[PDB]
């Protein structure tokens, strides 16, 4: 289990973060920051400060009952300046709420999964094995698997597109 | 609404 | 009045265009169509294809009461691949439905209009004396004057980023 | 709310 914190650096302008860096909102206005080439412009996605280059590590993740979060890792690469598409293909492996209902994010088409409600998630990142997993704690039943060859450092990715919802790392 | 493009 | 249709070749693939090509509103999901240089692959944006170089033409749009259209005109240069700035810099010069409230958007502050609902309003493009110009058609009373040296072919433009809004060319 | 920065 790793305890990681949200990295402000590379949070676009309009995600409120928590003080403690655990948790992400949506805000209703950009707010002036440093523009630092780390920073996601356009899309509402935020990064933790720690990446992996290799091993394997988890961590889990508080999400909101309501639609505009996603979360998993991104790989170091992902572009910053732009609207760049939510895809695996681009840089971005994640669960997503949306429309009442869960996906894996799949492309071109998402992936629905049957899991009717979640509180917590566990993300496990094996970079030995090359896959990034998802568990529901509950009973830990396993929701999807990624699996990637991995050829660059992988950051924890969280991201919030509407109000009224949230994320919040744990530990 | 397309809000989830910008995910 | 000029006889104006959309042109399919432009469109946003999440645009519905109406049979006789007048009408527009956005769709449920991207239709799958060939991928012209030409077509707004991001921005829910049509043009006319018929677009003006010299002269003065005029034209009237139905505007839906719901949030969510911008209409007027734009350079040909327009950007129509990734997320473009919707501002005169960027070569578009519009009215606005947002947040209840008519605009004209100006960059970096948009220009509050003074007037009742719209229904129905006339656009005036004169490439002599260089202006776009907006009537509301009830008792053609002036909504906004856009003075541009326009300096390349200007297409009508017209968008929609929201279900339950729409425009629609007249005659 | 980010539905028109599509616009
Ligand atoms: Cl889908």
């Amino acid at each position: 289990m790793v305890e990681l914190t949200l990295d402000p650096d590379t949070a676009n302008p309009r995600l409120i973060l928590s003080l403690d860096l655990k948790g992400v909102r949506l805000g209703e206005r950009a707010q002036d920051l440093p523009n630092h080439p780390c920073r996601f412009d356009t899309n509402t996605r935020v990064l933790a400060s720690c990446g992996f280059s290799s091993g394997r590590h988890h961590w889990e993740v508080e999400v909101g009952s309501k639609d505009g979060w996603a979360f998993g890792v991104a790989r170091e690469s992902v572009r910053r300046k732009g609207l760049t598409p939510f895809t695996p293909e681009e840089g971005v492996w994640a669960l997503q709420l949306n429309g009442g209902q869960y996906w894996a994010v799949t492309s071109p088409e998402r992936s629905p999964l049957s899991c009717g409600h979640l509180s917590r998630v566990r993300v496990a990142l094996d970079l030995e094995v090359g896959a990034v997993s998802f568990y529901a704690v509950e009973d830990m039943r396993h929701l999807y698997t990624f699996r990637v060859n991995f050829q660059e450092r992988v950051f924890p990715l969280f991201s919030v597109c509407s109000t009224g919802t949230y994320l919040r790392i744990w530990p | 609404g397309l809000s989830m493009l910008l995910q």
